[PDB]
């Protein structure tokens, strides 16, 4: 966060943080649907919008 | 309730009369009355189909109409689905020619199919496949028409497992020199997907090629229905053949007396509007059956049809075939299980 | 000798020319075996012999190939329907005419199908080249839930995966469309300020004055237009700058009726090979057997050029995609729509008056807003980010 605060200044951007729903980083996996298109965690709300 | 029973082909002549006291006896449900009427389609002629169904859908007024046939000419399946889209009154057929698999349901129809999806039986195969630990295996299909590897790619999805599985895709073969590029094959087990008219010159050039013999096996799976060939085939059958095809004429005409009976007692009504061909000229009135078929049980199995409408979990049946063209049936299948017989110079121990 | 044809239309002044370009194209083969002859016939709009008239009259003339076109019934998908199935029953060709729609565009429902007119699925490619020639980029698109709908989608983004530039968002509504405005609420704060609508001409109406108490159509908001979406209803309450399509050969068949009949007389000439010429099957009483040379001939029939009659670009492709069509991009202006330019196999902007914007705007809205607000997402790790 002590980053994320340098950055903001130099270029002009605010923010709001929220943490992660559930506490897993980001993998791929389907047991029932399509194999790939499956992102959960980090990497799931970074690609949703 | 009228109910219609019809036939395609004169050898259904003689028996479509001793049917018809047998669907009497044998549906017997509360709240139910059956009244069949025995019909005999002349050939399959266009005109006469579109008027002997309407004829008698018009003078009889009948309400609902099961069709099946022995034959090989799924041609008429479609004009069959055609004009009940403008009567809104649900048909289903039993097995025979034009009872294949059919894709996408016309909008506005109800045309139930008692056959098996495609997807549904390449998956049975891999539960065989791994029964005789095959892991090394390449499909071929060829150009035919009425195809598409769409339906094919569930394989892509699948394999994904502590096995794993190898593959090399398919090379298609047009209709008309062959052995020029079949000659990329590298395992005995091969899946084939082509029309079954044109798998005889196919199956020509394979065998010329030396890919006949116990070697090399073939896999005949898919709307291929048979009932020069190699040894050593498969096929599925979804009890097409068994099952007493000469009683499921009482099966079908029982699954849509549920499905009024059930509505009758969900929602009292007669909602006839189907009664002719020519009452009126639209089609923005519907009877709503397509909400139907979420739960049908019978014969200790379940048959609930779901919106692309054909049996979720049906009775399929792997086939054999002996070298001296002689067709068998071998193992059998159930629910989720592979009860099968024969479970277990450069060959040695 | 004789060669029978199917000539089935919705008027009976257009069945006239037929038989004096039969008797005007018979000259151009050189009337080596031609006495062809008109045999066309009127379809009636009740759908009690529309399953019957199919081979009442038809089959029983022994024709080789049947020509169909959309009569002016406010219907689609409805009269090039009985023709697939009768046709396809005895494995005839049969080639559409005016036939502007998607679902005729898959091999498994109708074996044997053409058609000398391009259907609304594949203006999508049109749409590529324009923002890409205007420098578009960040679009987005509203398309209904239908045969349509999957059909407008999945052409488009074969053509942006090369380049990797895939839209913002694809969302979708259902075509029983019923006062949509949440919907157009989450298309709002993206900051695309383009966009791209697709559906019916109904559901333009709603959108349109859904859209309008939203003061989104004001400057700053780039609109892409179908065809199909323009006339009717779409006309009123529409935006300003509105941008759509259109094609020239639309609406008219005359000159593709004599394109039509020249096309299948050069099937004749190489009607002679030592293989099989057998002839349709005659009669609709019974038959159990199909002619086997339909498909040998067809692949020569795609194997084309036919100059002139429409532009000289007649090549045809599989399932009658009609490959080269002049499209004509034309414009709204206040209220009197104009044109802007036309366009082939790559765009043309000849500029023919000016272009107008929503608000009046002299210049191009270049469609982007910087997000200067943006979320971050964070986990609890204990020496990085505690909590
Ligand atoms: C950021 O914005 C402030 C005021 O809006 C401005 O003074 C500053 O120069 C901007 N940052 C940069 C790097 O110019
Ligand atoms: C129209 O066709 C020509 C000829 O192929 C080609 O340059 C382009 O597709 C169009 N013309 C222009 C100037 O873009």
């Amino acid at each position: 966060i002590d980053l994320l605060i340098k950055l903001a200044r130099t270029m002009n951007f605010t923010y709001e943080v929220h943490l992660v729903a559930d506490g897993k980083f980001g993998t791929q996996e389907r047991v029932n649907n399509s194999n790939k298109k499956e992102w959960n965690g980090m990497m799931g709300e970074l690609l949703s919008g | 309730l009228n109910v219609a029973l019809v036939f395609s082909g004169p050898a259904y002549a003689a028996e479509a009369a001793r049917l018809g006291p047998a669907v009497a006896a044998a549906v017997r449900s509360p709240g139910l009355d059956v009244r069949p009427v025995a019909l005999v389609l002349n050939g399959s002629d266009p005109r006469s189909l579109v008027l002997q169904l309407c004829d008698l859908l018009s003078g009889l007024r009948v309400h609902g109409v099961v069709f099946e046939d022995d034959s090989r000419a799924p041609a008429v399946a479609p004009i069959l689905d055609f004009l009940s889209a403008q009567t809104s009154l649900p048909i289903v057929a039993v097995h025979g020619g034009a009872a294949l698999v059919l894709t996408p349901k016309e909008k506005g129809s109800t045309f139930l199919q008692l056959g098996s999806s495609t997807e549904q039986q390449l998956q049975v195969i891999f539960e065989v496949l791994e029964e005789y630990d095959w892991t090394s295996f390449v499909a071929v299909t060829t150009r035919a028409p009425g195809h598409r590897a769409f339906l094919s790619y569930i394989e892509v999805l699948t394999d994904g497992s502590l096995v794993g599985w190898e593959h090399r895709g398919a090379l298609t073969l047009d209709p008309g020199v062959l052995s020029a590029q079949l000659r990329s094959v590298s395992a005995q087990i091969r899946l084939l997907f082509c029309a079954r008219e044109e798998a005889e010159p196919v199956f020509r050039a394979a065998e010329e090629a030396g890919l006949t013999g116990s070697g090399y096996v073939w896999f005949m799976v898919g709307p291929q229905l048979a009932g020069p060939l190699p040894a050593g085939l498969f096929a599925v059958r979804s009890a097409g053949w068994r099952d007493d095809l000469a009683r499921r004429v009482a099966a079908g005409v029982a699954v849509v007396a549920r499905g009024a009976q059930a509505l009758l007692r969900d929602y009292g009504f007669l909602p006839e509007l189907g009664h002719d061909c020519r009452a009126q000229n639209r089609t923005h009135r519907g009877e709503s059956l397509h909400r139907y078929f979420m739960n049908i049980t019978w014969d200790n199995r379940d048959y609930s049809f779901n919106e692309d409408g054909f049996l979720v979990n049906p009775s399929l049946v792997v086939i054999s075939l002996t070298r001296d063209r002689t067709w068998e049936v071998v193992g059998s299948w159930e629910q989720q299980t592979l009860r099968l017989k024969y479970p277990l110079t450069q060959h040695l121990t | 000798k004789i060669v029978n044809i199917g000539a089935v239309l919705s008027t009976r002044k257009h069945e006239q020319m037929f038989r004096e370009a039969v008797n005007q194209a018979n000259k151009r083969h050189g009337s080596w075996k031609i006495q062809l002859n008109a045999t066309s016939v009127t379809h009636k709009p009740n759908a009690i012999q529309m399953a019957l008239s199919v081979c009442e009259d038809l089959i029983s003339s022994q024709v080789y190939a049947i020509l169909v076109s959309h009569p002016p019934t406010p219907n689609d998908h409805f009269t090039p329907t009985p023709v697939s199935y009768t046709a396809g029953f005895y494995r005839i060709p049969v080639l559409g005419l005016t036939t502007r729609m998607s679902i005729y565009s898959d091999k498994s429902i109708h074996l044997s199908f053409l058609r000398t007119v391009p259907p609304y699925s594949h203006q999508s490619s049109v749409w590529f080249e324009m923002m890409r020639v205007y420098s578009w980029n960040h679009i987005i698109l509203l398309v209904s839930d239908d045969h349509e709908g999957r059909a407008a989608q999945k052409r488009l983004e074969t053509l942006l995966e090369e380049r990797e530039s895939k839209a913002e968002k694809v969302l979708q509504f259902d075509p029983g469309t019923k006062n949509v405005t949440a919907l157009l609420m989450e298309a709002k704060e993206l900051e695309a300020r383009v966009i791209i609508l697709s559906a019916s001409e109904d559901d333009a109406a709603t959108v349109y004055r859904a859209a309008a108490m939203l003061n989104m159509t004001g400057s700053g908001y780039v609109w892409l237009v179908g065809e199909r979406e323009i006339s009717g209803n779409a006309l009123r309450y529409a935006p300003d700058g509105i941008l759509g399509l259109q094609l020239i050969n639309g609406k008219n068949e005359s000159a593709h009726i004599s394109d039509a009949v020249g096309v299948v007389a050069q099937a004749v000439h190489e009607l002679l090979e030592k293989e099989n010429i057998t002839d349709p099957p005659r009669g609709c009483v019974g038959n159990t057997n199909i002619w086997k040379t339909g498909p040998l001939f067809k692949r020569v029939l795609m194997s084309s050029k036919y100059a002139d009659g429409v532009t000289g670009r007649v090549e045809f492709n599989e399932d009658g995609d009609r490959k080269f069509a002049n499209y004509s991009i034309m414009n709204l202006q206040n209220r009197k729509l104009v044109q802007v330019g036309i366009y082939n196999g790559t765009h043309v902007i000849p500029n023919d008056r000016k272009i107008i914007w929503p608000g009046g705007e002299t210049e191009k809205p270049r469609g982007y807003q910087m997000s200067t607000r943006l979320k971050i997402v964070t986990i609890h790790q204990e020496p990085f980010v505690y909590v």
